[PDB]
């Protein structure tokens, strides 16, 4: 981890900017700036489709950032707030596992490769379905559970 | 009238050519409609 | 094992209905509304040829949705009225350990995922062939053992 920055408003924080690969990413849903001034003058690709600012990394003097798998088994991920679910298609946590502000935030695997990038969620009762940016070998996908709110 | 009379089954070419290009469009959109059914019917016959 | 997600769906109790993925289950054959609100109030497409009616749960309850597979090995599964052997690509049960009003059963896998539903079966001396709802990758087929009876 340590890998993550926050993403300041005029008076909070509203996400979190993880570096992932060569890339810093966030979510276009959360307004601020980075509150690193070398990544907040750093420029961004925005994209509508996957909700994600993404920038190159300045990885010349950001050495740190996390890395990452495509392989998506069953099984638990760790995702900071507690631990994360995966079945089928989906990322699950328990409905007060997380909360709005929390979107940025990336799940690891048990290998400490970063998974995919929380968004969002929708409660499902017990439980509740997370809207995660994901990749597969080639590109990134966006996975949103019906009824799913930005974070 | 130094003629017979019409009859239904005289109609001018050209009315016919009208008749049968609307006639056949018709057709022609019931035979695809048919044919996609058919081709579902078919399909849904055959897996079980 | 202990998810008793059935529903039943009628005063008279004729089968149940069951939370499988993200769909709504039961029988197309048995008469009666779901006991449930949430899940009567939804609309059900039928399908005569596979004895099966669905729906999407609703958000707020697919929490309580069970996991599925289609896959189906050869050896041994569970229900509420004890155990089903799979073999010969059929599911037998012990003539007897079911009956009428069990139609919507789940089958479940020794990992606690569903693989079929039952409709009902057929008496062969001590064993009972059941007619079940199965799925293959992406796709519904039922299986109908000769002579078999709705449940």
């Amino acid at each position: 981890n340590d890998c993550i920055f926050e993403v300041k408003h005029e008076g909070k924080v509203t996400g979190y900017a993880c570096l992932v690969g060569d890339k810093v990413m966030k979510p276009a849903h959360v307004k601020g700036t980075i509150d690193n001034a070398d990544l907040a003058k750093l420029a961004f690709k925005r994209s509508s489709k996957y909700d994600l600012e993404c920038a190159q990394i300045p990885v010349h003097m950001k050495s740190d950032a996390s890395k990452f798998t495509h392989e998506k088994p069953e099984g638990y991920y760790n995702w900071h707030h507690g631990a994360v679910q995966y079945s089928g298609g989906r990322f699950t946590i328990p409905t007060g596992a997380g909360k709005p502000g929390d979107s940025g935030r990336p799940i690891f695997d048990n290998k400490g490769r970063v998974v995919a990038i929380v968004l969002g969620g929708a409660n499902e009762g017990a439980r509740t379905a997370l809207s995660v940016v994901t990749w597969n070998k080639d590109i990134v996908t966006k996975i949103t559970p019906e009824g799913a709110e930005e974070w | 009238a130094s003629h017979t009379t019409l009859g239904v089954q005289d109609i001018s070419v050209t009315a016919m050519s009208w008749v049968q290009k609307i006639t056949g469009g018709v057709g022609l959109v019931v035979a695809v409609a048919a044919l996609i059914l058919i081709v579902v019917l078919c399909v849904s016959f055959s897996r079980h």
